[PDB]
């Protein structure tokens, strides 16, 4: 039960924001922005890749993600080298595994490029879904009253 | 699952 006070959540996210550990499960190329079944039909696709590739003895990516203004940056755990970034404005869904509570992905790019990027949360994923609905929330309301800049 | 209120199609 964190505090989700729009002061709060300021802090929260600003600089490098918030840190999770994680391992990314892979990114596939979707036909549309939104939509539930999407990313499920694309995550049980991911994964199925990722089993294939386990059986043969290969390992998910290590990495750790942060939420910040910056949007979702995705850095490598062992080098601690940025490798994915995308902006707030480029992010269109946030998508929950029904099937894994430690699994989440979201739909990013603009039309014709769509892109479904899957991850497996160290800890459970709904802190991780939480934040990125608070995060887009703030943005809307402080872009609203005109103040984003004033917070960010 | 929900959608970014400040994502831009463009
Ligand atoms: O026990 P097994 O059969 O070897 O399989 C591992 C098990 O499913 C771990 O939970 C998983 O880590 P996550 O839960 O964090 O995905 C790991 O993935 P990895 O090989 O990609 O680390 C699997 O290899």
């Amino acid at each position: 039960g964190q505090d989700r006070s729009e002061a709060t959540l300021i802090k929260r996210f600003k600089g490098e924001g918030v840190r999770y550990k994680a391992k990314l499960i892979g990114i596939d190329e979707v036909s549309a922005a939104r939509g539930d079944k999407l990313c499920q039909d694309s995550m049980m696709k991911l994964k199925g890749v990722v089993a294939g590739a386990r059986s043969k003895g290969e390992h998910k990516q290590k990495i750790f993600l942060t939420i910040s203004f910056g949007g979702i940056k995705i850095f490598d755990e062992k080098t601690g080298a940025l490798q994915h970034h995308h902006a707030v404005h480029e992010i269109s869904y946030i998508a929950k595994d029904i099937t894994d509570h430690r699994a989440f992905g979201y739909v990013c790019g603009k039309e014709g490029n769509h892109r479904f990027v899957a991850i497996k949360t160290a800890q459970a994923a709904e802190p991780v879904i939480l934040d990125l609905r608070d995060l887009f929330q703030l943005i809307y309301e402080l872009k609203q009253r005109e103040e984003l800049e004033k917070k960010a | 699952n929900f959608d970014n209120p400040v994502y831009r199609k463009t």
